[PDB]
């Protein structure tokens, strides 16, 4: 005979915008792998991320020698002319975030003794790749090294 | 149904009073001749607007209480209507989230 | 759940069942005749149960809301709530916009400070 | 079409609040009918029960959770598992539960001062 | 000494806006959906007349109710009858 | 249901930079 | 339990060949397997079925301790009919009577079920109009000292310069 | 009810506790903390 109470904020989240957030999110966490990343969001993290480069590049000791940086799209793109790019990019907050490689090219070439192909193969510019990602790691004083 | 025992009955005791519960209890109402929309028919004004907002209004807004205390609706009410240890609770009438 | 009604209307529901608690008890067992004090101990028992229900009972419909608060008292104050929602709406939208602005300028001048400092070098 | 659009709306209606059911949902990733794409032109269309004037006729509410759920295809060559429908089972219900729980800590909450 | 301060006052701004336009998107999802209130209530009733949403209250598992629609409802449906 | 045979230089450069430079944990 | 195949069988098709949501039904459905009328009142009446033994004066609180009193007093004469005539047709009456009272005891406070459901929208516009107000004086805090801030420092440089 | 006048209410509804996993015997884990910065640090390794 009794009637039980309403339970009206469910009803409120059906009517106004039509969907359940109140159920335990551990069903699509555990079956589904999480949403790719859109547009907007995208252009405003990369701005963060470019405005976090800059205040990072300000504070370490950059290599003054020959190398032009550019923050383009939160990667700072050390280019010697010569011979050498990077791309770096932090991931984290300002202070203590490590660098990460994204890139790097070996722009020395010579179509003749490398016989019309690269002077480097991807393999050993993946092992280059992989070492100064690992002195990156040792937490120095790193663009110098 | 069949039988009832010593112990049985003492489970039945405890369980119906934890599902129940110097006076202590709430200033009493009386009836209401000035009701809004049927009984006074006030033309929708701005004054009854204001005291069910900010005032006090011990039927509308919340229940009053001897010794003085007020509890509007989203609130949990203590109070002990015997002589005894045993204290009333009622809960919040809304429950707000 | 969890409201003064749903607490009333269990309360009336065990009002029912010591009523019939109390009459299956009081009934099924009782000292003999002559033309026991634990059935009396149970006698006494129940009626104070019974008791403290009904004053439980009249305490929380006292605790409910009158006859006044009418449903279109409600309607009204929910229509000028409605009215407040929207113009506090607007005011935090005008602060928001605001700190916004101040926030573009000094990003602004902070990211050309950097570009100074770094081309400086 | 009167009839026709009523059974239409009753049918389908019966047919989302029905879709609320996880053994429903795991007797239809088992009996494989998921897999067939005009099933998902279906869920697709089904999505018109989000509108305030369709879902104002939803009595069982957590279907339109589970039909977004539905939509994303990695969810439905899953489910054929009975392990993880019985764990979102025992989600649902464990959920169901959720005001008696608040009601018994809060009255515990006010038993103990 | 200007690029210090200058920051954390930048930092101390993007915050409070951050939790502003988190309000400021919440209030502007509120504005999409605007339904008046009987449909609220009625809707309510619906949802709660039976227990659909919100368990009753004296639950003991293996009572036959459940939140979804139930193998009753299911196979005396129109569902189940009328192309059966 | 390559290597254009020039590495022979380039890994015995990269030897010298491991030697040079190593690598750091 | 089984699956609707004809409209299934219908959405498969290109170009505009898929059908389209049917239109809102304002008149009596037959879902699961009760009618479910719409414009249904929420209360549906207590003269629709049993008897009524209150007026229109209706005020709610009186009315709840006038049927608790009775009720306990319908189970005192209860108790008289037990002592004095068990084997009586008033019993059969009374075992009625009271059930009749502990029907209206239920269906008076399902009567506050509309109004506290009605009441809990209004206490939630309030709530929710002081945080956005309590957020808004928060945040002019917030804006008022980053101003200050931005202020002494551009106090601090020409005192460098 | 008896024709009561419907007004428009806009009710932001409330978002504050998700519940993440519902562990057996109660006690809910609410996972998400809401924080700002560690946002950033999500969608930056997002892309």
């Amino acid at each position: 005979a009794r009637l039980p109470s309403f339970a009206i904020p469910y009803a409120i989240d059906v009517l106004t915008t039509g969907s359940y957030p109140r159920l335990p999110t551990c069903i699509r966490d555990k079956i589904i792998p999480p949403d790719p990343i859109t547009k907007i969001e995208k252009q405003a993290t990369l701005h963060q991320l470019n405005q976090i480069l800059r205040h990072r590049l300000v504070t370490t000791d950059l290599p003054p020698q020959l190398a032009n940086l550019t923050v383009a799209n939160g990667r700072v793109k050390f280019r010697v002319e010569g011979e050498f790019e990077a791309t770096l990019t932090v991931m984290g907050d300002d202070p203590d975030v490590p660098w990460r490689l994204l890139k790097l090219e070996i722009l020395v070439e010579d179509k003749e003794t490398g016989d019309g192909r690269a002077l480097v193969h991807s393999m050993q510019i993946s092992f280059i790749h992989q070492l100064v990602q690992s002195r990156l790691f040792a937490d120095e004083k790193p663009l110098q090294d | 149904l069949s039988r009832n025992e010593i112990i049985q009955s003492y489970l039945s005791r405890q369980s119906s009073l934890l599902s129940s519960s110097a006076r202590q209890l709430h200033v009493l109402v009386p009836q209401s001749p000035p009701t809004d929309l049927p009984g006074l028919t006030r033309e929708v004004t701005q004054d009854d607007l204001d005291r069910i907002q900010a005032s006090q209004w011990p039927g509308v807004n919340g229940c009053q209480d001897t010794q003085g205390n007020w509890y509007d609706w989203t609130q949990c009410i203590s109070l002990d209507p015997h002589g005894d240890d045993g204290r009333l609770n009622i809960l919040p009438y809304v429950c707000l989230d | 759940m969890a409201d003064r009604l749903t607490q009333l209307q269990d309360a009336v529901n065990s009002l029912a069942d010591q009523f019939c608690n109390a009459i299956g008890v009081l009934q099924q067992c009782g000292p003999p005749a002559s033309f026991a004090n634990p059935t009396e101990e149970y006698a006494q028992l129940f009626a104070a149960l019974i008791a403290r229900t009904a004053k439980d009972i009249d305490v929380l419909i006292d605790s409910l809301p009158s006859e006044e608060s009418t449903a279109a008292l409600q309607a009204a104050s929910l229509y000028k709530l409605e009215e407040e929602n929207h113009e506090a709406a607007t005011c935090l939208e005008d602060v928001v916009y605001r700190g916004d602005m101040l926030l573009e300028k000094i990003q602004s001048a902070l990211a050309d400070i950097a570009q100074s400092q770094l081309k400086t070098r | 079409d009167d009839a026709g659009n009523r059974l239409r709306f009753q049918l389908e209606l019966e047919f989302v609040q029905c879709l609320a059911n996880p053994n429903y949902l795991n007797f239809l990733a088992q009996r494989g009918y998921f897999k067939d794409k005009a099933f998902v032109n279906y869920l697709k269309y089904l999505l018109y029960w989000k509108d305030p004037e369709y879902a104002k006729y939803l009595k069982y509410p957590q279907c339109l959770h589970m039909l977004e759920l539905l939509q994303y295809e990695h969810f439905r060559k899953e489910l054929v598992n009975a392990q993880c429908a019985k764990f979102i089972d025992e989600q649902q219900i464990l959920h169901w539960q959720h005001y008696s729980r608040k009601r018994m800590r809060l009255q515990q909450a006010l038993a103990e001062q | 000494q200007l690029q210090k301060q200058l920051k954390e006052a930048e930092q101390i701004l993007a915050t409070a806006v951050y939790q502003a336009k988190e309000k400021l998107k919440s209030i502007e999802k509120a504005r999409k959906g605007a339904i008046s209130s009987e449909e609220i209530i009625k809707y309510a009733h619906r949802i709660s007349a039976s227990n659909a949403v919100c368990a009753p209250l004296t639950w003991v598992p293996g009572d036959p109710r459940r939140p979804y629609p139930t193998d009753l409802e299911m196979r005396s449906g129109l569902l189940g009858q009328m192309n059966n | 249901f390559s290597s254009i045979f020039q590495r022979q230089r380039v890994d015995a450069l990269l030897l010298d930079l491991r030697q040079k430079f190593p690598p750091k944990f | 339990m089984q699956y609707i195949k004809e409209y299934t069988d219908e959405n498969i098709q290109e170009g505009l060949a898929p059908k389209p949501p049917p239109p809102i039904k304002d008149s009596y459905m037959m879902f699961g397997n009760q009618f479910q009328c719409d414009d249904l009142i929420i209360r549906p009446l207590e003269s629709q079925g049993i008897e009524r033994l209150h007026p229109m004066q209706f005020d709610h609180k009186k009315e709840l301790r006038k049927l608790n009193m009775s009720i306990l007093i319908n189970f005192l004469d209860l108790l008289d009919i037990l002592i004095r005539s068990p084997g009586s047709i008033k019993r059969e009456e009374k075992l009625e009577d009271l059930k009749l009272l502990f029907v209206h005891v239920h269906h008076l406070i399902n009567e506050y079920r509309p109004h506290q459901a009605r009441e809990t929208l209004r206490v939630m516009m309030e709530v929710q109009k002081r945080q956005r107000l309590e957020t808004a004086e928060r945040f002019q805090k917030h804006l008022e000292r980053v101003i200050e801030m931005i202020q002494n420092c551009l106090a601090s440089l020409p005192d460098d310069l | 009810m008896s024709g009561v006048r419907a007004v428009r209410i806009s009710i932001e509804s409330a978002c504050e506790k998700q519940v993440h996993e519902v562990g057996l015997d109660g006690t809910e884990t609410y996972l998400p903390p809401l924080s700002m910065s560690q946002n950033l640090a999500r969608l930056a390794q997002r892309i």
